[PDB]
This record gives C-alpha cells, structure tokens and sequence, in this order.
C-alpha cells in the first residue's frame, strides 16, 4: 500500500560504453529518461530505443512497470522492440 | 584545474559513507542508511595545487557486487577501508577487495585505510572483540596489509572524531599526481 518512490538509483548498461550510474526522475516521462541516457553516449533518435532489465528476466521496462524498480537495479540500454 | 575519479570500497559497515560525508560535508550521518551508490565532489588544495575530486560511494554487500563493479571503469584511485574494530574486514581486503579492484582495473593505485580508529581503546568495543576471541587491528598489521597488497600508503582516520579524514583524500590524491614506482 505505500506509494513507490518518486526517485529511484539504477545502473543502465550500453554494450561498448562505459556503464551510467544515474537517479531516474519517476515523474519524468521514460522517453524523457531514457533521451538523457542516450545524450550521455553519444546517441540520437531516443524514441529507437528501450530500457530492459539486465539480469536473466530481460523484461522491458515501461511507464506501467517502472514503478517496481528497486534501487541498486542495473537497465540495459537496446533497441525498442517496436 | 585538474579532477580525478577516487572510488571507495571495502565490507558493509566498515565507515565507507561516514568518510565521504564528513570529508565532503563535515558533518557525520546521523543514521545508518544501506549505500546504493552516491557521487560526491570535492575541490582540495593538495601541495599547492587545487584539484576536483569525483568521488563514489558504493556499496559493501555481495547483493550489489555487480552493480558495484560497473562504478570501477575510469577509476584513478581506489580507497580500500577496513574497521580497525572488525579483523573480518580487514581479511576480506585481502580475499575480496584488492583482488576485485584489481581485477576490474589493472594496476590502479590503491590507498589502504584503517577506520573508527576511535573505538582502537574504547573498553567496550574491546570487550565485545574478546567475546569473539579477537581484538582490534593495529598499526603495524595495517602497515603489514598495505605492503602485502602494494597499497601507496596505510592510514587511519576516525570520521566520527574528523582525525585523519584530510589526509586519506589528499593522499589519494598524490597518488594519481605523483605516481610512485
Ligand atoms: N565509532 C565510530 N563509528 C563509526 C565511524 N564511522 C562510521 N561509524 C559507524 O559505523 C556504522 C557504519 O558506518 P558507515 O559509514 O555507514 O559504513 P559503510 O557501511 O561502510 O558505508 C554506522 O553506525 C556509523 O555511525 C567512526 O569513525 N567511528
Ligand atoms: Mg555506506
């Protein structure tokens, strides 16, 4: 019952890049997030990519689940499924 | 100016985040609270000369060894505590701290640092080691640790009492600056 945080520590992973520690803004949209990460690395056209869970589960992370993210998750930046 | 990325490690509840907030804010914590990671800065003046200091908490438990080690990449600096007050800590810089760092960053610098060196003679703390058939790490075995892992330096510091905190980060500095053979 207790509502999530509005402020949640992760890690995001990009294959070939030095790994991103960062505070994600859960009041902040997700493409709003996920276009800072992508500016961090170099990267344009945000709206291509996704964040995903880097442990065995591989789940996509989206506005409907971000809220079960737990401090100290570590995110891997990929291409958007669609 | 000049910055340099100083990562600190070592086992849960050795004094990792007490030694950043009080060199970064003078003050000590006022309640324990697990670390997950945190980004600090400082600008010390070091021989003379003013530096930027990109400094990171992390966390001690096996739970985040992963996310632990994804702080490591850039590191120029490595600041390994043990509590002076808990032998097992200091055992696990020679089984679990300095063969991480090093595996992760070949060659790095690393500053040994001996923690709460307060509680060294404080009774109570005494009598709790002996319970456990133990008792606090010395001065000369801190010594003995930094030759054995081929540490810059040895320190101790007590964060609670603000003795020794300048020192451990100025050295740390020193050893990015003036690296020594
Ligand atoms: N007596 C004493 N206690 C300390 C000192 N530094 C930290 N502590 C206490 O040790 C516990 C763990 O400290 P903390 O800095 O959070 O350790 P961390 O788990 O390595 O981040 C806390 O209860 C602190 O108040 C110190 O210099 N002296
Ligand atoms: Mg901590």
């Amino acid at each position: 019952m207790p509502p999530p945080a509005d402020i949640v520590k992760v890690a995001i992973e990009w294959p070939g890049a030095y790994p991103k520690l960062m505070e994600i803004d859960q009041k902040k949209p997700l493409s709003a997030i996920i276009k800072e990460v992508c500016d961090g690395w170099s990267l344009a056209n945000h709206e291509y990519f996704a964040l995903q869970h880097a442990d065995s589960s591989n789940f996509y992370i989206t506005e409907k689940n971000r809220n079960e993210i737990k401090n100290g998750t570590i995110l891997r930046l990929t291409t958007s499924p669609a | 100016m000049q910055s340099i990325k100083c990562v600190v490690v070592g086992d849960g509840a050795v004094g990792k985040t007490c030694l950043l907030i009080c060199y970064t804010t003078n003050a000590f914590p006022k309640e324990y609270i697990p670390t997950v990671f945190d980004n600090y800065s400082a600008q010390s003046a070091v021989d003379g000369r003013t530096v930027n200091l990109n400094l990171w908490d992390t966390a001690g438990q096996e739970e985040y060894d992963r996310l632990r080690t994804l702080s490591y990449p850039q590191t120029n600096v490595f600041v390994i505590c043990f509590s002076i007050a808990s032998p097992p800590s200091y055992e696990n810089v020679r089984h679990k701290w300095h063969p991480e760092v090093c595996h992760h960053c070949p060659d790095v610098p690393i500053l040994l640092v001996g923690t709460k060196k307060d509680l060294r003679a404080q009774p109570d703390t005494l009598r709790r080691l002996k319970e456990q058939g133990q008792a606090p790490i010395t001065p000369q075995q801190g010594q003995a640790l930094a030759k054995q892992i081929h540490a810059v330096r040895y320190l101790e510091c007590s964060a609670l009492q603000q003795d020794g905190v300048k020192e451990v980060f100025a050295e740390a500095v020193r050893a990015v600056l003036n690296p020594t053979p």
